[PDB]
């Protein structure tokens, strides 16, 4: 499980690129912890989703103010709705498609 | 030209420890297992072949004789080739065309090198790893603790100067300062460690090099603590080792032994028991065993093996049964055709 | 030259205990057993070791001598270095090459050092580990919400085996009047408080030039209350060889 | 920096019950079957009462100051003294009288070592008083009301310089109900010694 180089920077790059608050929805929390590492401290301050922290706390936090919410696989289906019941996110990027491991 | 299998038992008369680098480990000295961590621990016979070798490389030295001043006539590279099996000058290759049949003739003028062979020069001696017989025979031995002798006994504070007693209570206050912060240190360090048991795969790594910092911090902190660097007060680890009076069973075999070669073995063993020490801890007297071995050959072809004799290294003296041991003996000993230099 | 193996027995005149963290547990102070938890205590031989080189420490320290003013010209480096071997002044250099051959020439001047070694320098003598021989000679005492701890019982006989290894005459005239220092307060263990460790000792010195079938006796040292008995010429040779010998520079290194 | 052996014997014309603190056992020197011996825990805390009771009654460095801590120590600092066990010498010389108790018989002849490590002679004296004062009152154990502690003991000092083959012995102690008996002129210097003695504590 190592992410090539070239493929984290083209992700963090084309994050970077986005200019509104934004789901980034990854797969495992290795890659939340790797995009988060190589993301160099872009604006609309960052918000990641800790191995084994409850959404609750971290998506009502990225409620009152906005930003990149990169989380994982422990999206769980909900929704990161606005307080007021808006959108608060234009921009859901999948880094990479959550392939299951195999189970050999 | 006969092999000769020596089948008996080392029996311990003070504990035998030995520190295989990689069965230790860092969790602590444990004896080398004979497979797995639950296994049987084994003396190696790396250990016991070592200490032969150098037995039989002072016997040969000692056979030569000594000059005037006591100096050997040999010189460096050819001891670090007898005992050690090592070439200085690069003078050792394998499989090399033109030594081929130059075996047979070194072998017969360097009966050491013959039995424990060198760089590309098949050893026929093979000194078998000790096996205990019984179950249980294996513990932890040594442990206790380095001590601050001026608690131990305040009697000593009389012999020390006022400057001296200065200077040894500035050495406890420091070495109880650092003692405390060090250990504060280590348990945030196994919290750490404890997070790394329940951490994931490839972002341990960066805990990991966090880890090798905090341990240069740790020697820097070391470094800087003046003369007393290292905890004086501190535990010793434990060393595992075979209890005393441990029957572990050994076997070795000499393949195609000529009698000279027989003979420089057996004396080997007889300086050997002089000092019967094997292994390490000699400072807790570790290593000394008394061992039996009922010797053996096996004429190929026959369908079993006749008993040469019985070789007896006991602390009261080397007890040498059978006449084809001494025979051998002395047939080593009144060659004097042997060269150990050269080549 | 020669290796010198001490073998005999220690009669305990009470009882002799030793509290070493491994072996103690939430029971109590019990023994190290000589490997699982039913097999024969013994006692460790570190303890006979630490209590034989702080002999040779007082032997050496007051050979030296001790000025009108009652103290030591040695400093606390050397005192350190020569009882616990610890480099407190912080030059070690392990297997420094330039040491190589130095520390024949440190164990000419520091018999003491060369007996009982330091980190790096290998120590000649070995003290091993004491073993009841007979069955059912250790038991508990200390009785007083008190812990008691195990021990050898009086008149336990105890089979120790010393070994100085390549000693010359004057390593094993430091190693004998070590012991007949350690006579004085023939003491090994813990619990000096209740007297324990208070032993009855002898020791056959034999000797075995490497290479000869068997070892002779150069004689022999029985330390008892009433006093220490050397027989054999020999022994007593290496002890005045020790004595008078006025080239051991343990200030040194 | 004197060190004093104390080796002797003790004579008991009664039965010395310890172990008041299944059956009332006396403690088992080893195994099962072993002799008994009598716990120096015991003549231990005996003799720290007796010199509490001394010092109470007269009134590194710490060690320098009082000698009632150097003999017998606190937690910290080391006890300069060392109380052996009392051994049997003899075959049986113990029995089940009496919660029955057992005890060694009238006439049980008792082997007792004692021991005052690198002693100075300030409070080597204040052990000799303690000693002194033990004719008085020689109780070991309890069953105060069965008066079962009276004993008498043949003491043999024998010092021992460091360096020496032999010790020195210096004097002779009998403690008996009839009186204290003292030998040895440096024995009686050390409890001079001890009368002019100036630590307070």
């Amino acid at each position: 499980q190592i992410f090539s180089g070239q493929w984290l920077k083209a992700v963090v790059e084309q994050l970077s690129c986005i200019q509104g608050p934004a789901l980034v929805l990854t797969a495992s929390h290795y890659e939340t912890r790797m995009i988060a590492n190589q993301l160099g401290e872009v604006s609309q301050p960052v918000y990641i989703q800790k191995a084994g922290q409850a959404l609750s706390e971290i998506i009502k936090q990225y409620q009152e103010k906005p930003g990149i919410l990169i989380s994982a696989g422990a999206s769980v289906g909900v929704s990161p709705r606005g307080e007021n019941g808006e959108q608060i996110f234009q921009d859901l990027i999948i880094t990479r498609i959550p392939f299951l491991p195999p189970d050999r | 030209m006969r092999t000769l299998n020596f089948n008996g038992k080392i029996s311990t008369l003070e504990p035998l420890t030995v520190t295989v680098k990689n069965a230790v480990s860092t969790s602590g000295h444990r004896l080398p297992r004979n497979g797995g961590f639950n296994a049987a621990p084994y003396f190696p016979g790396t250990s016991i072949r070592g200490t032969l070798r150098h037995a039989a490389h002072k016997v040969i030295v000692d056979r030569v004789g000594l000059n005037a001043d006591g100096k050997s006539p040999f010189d460096l590279a050819e001891h670090f080739m007898l005992a050690q099996g090592v070439d200085i000058n690069g003078e050792a290759e394998t499989f090399a065309p033109g030594e081929i049949n130059a075996g047979a003739e070194l072998r017969s003028k360097n009966p050491l090198i013959s039995l424990f062979g060198r760089w590309g020069l098949s050893g026929k001696v093979g000194i078998g790893n000790a096996i205990p017989d019984g179950d249980n025979q294996w513990g932890m031995f040594g442990g206790g603790a380095r001590s601050i002798m001026f608690q131990r006994d305040e009697s000593l504070m009389e012999f020390l100067e006022t400057d001296q007693v200065d200077r040894l209570e500035r050495l406890l206050e420091e070495q109880a300062e650092a003692s405390v912060d060090i250990s504060q240190i280590k348990t945030e360090q196994d919290a750490l460690k404890k997070a790394m048991k329940s951490a994931d795969k490839d972002t341990k790594a960066e805990l990991q090099i966090k880890v090798r910092e905090l341990d240069e911090k740790i020697q820097a902190r070391k470094d800087q603590k003046q003369e007393s660097r290292e905890s004086i007060r501190r535990p010793i680890d434990p060393y595992e080792a075979f209890i005393t009076g441990a029957e572990l069973s050994h076997r070795m075999s000499i393949k195609n032994a000529t009698d000279e070669e027989a003979g420089l073995f057996i004396s080997a063993l007889i300086r050997f028991a002089a000092e019967p020490r094997f292994g390490g801890h000699a400072n807790h007297n570790c290593g000394l065993v008394e061992a039996h071995w009922t010797v053996t050959t096996w004429k190929p072809g026959e369908l079993v093996p006749v008993t040469l004799g019985e070789i007896v290294i006991t602390p009261n003296g080397v007890e040498i049964t059978g006449d084809e041991l001494f025979a051998m003996v002395k047939a080593f000993n009144e060659n004097q055709s042997f060269d150990f230099t050269a080549r």
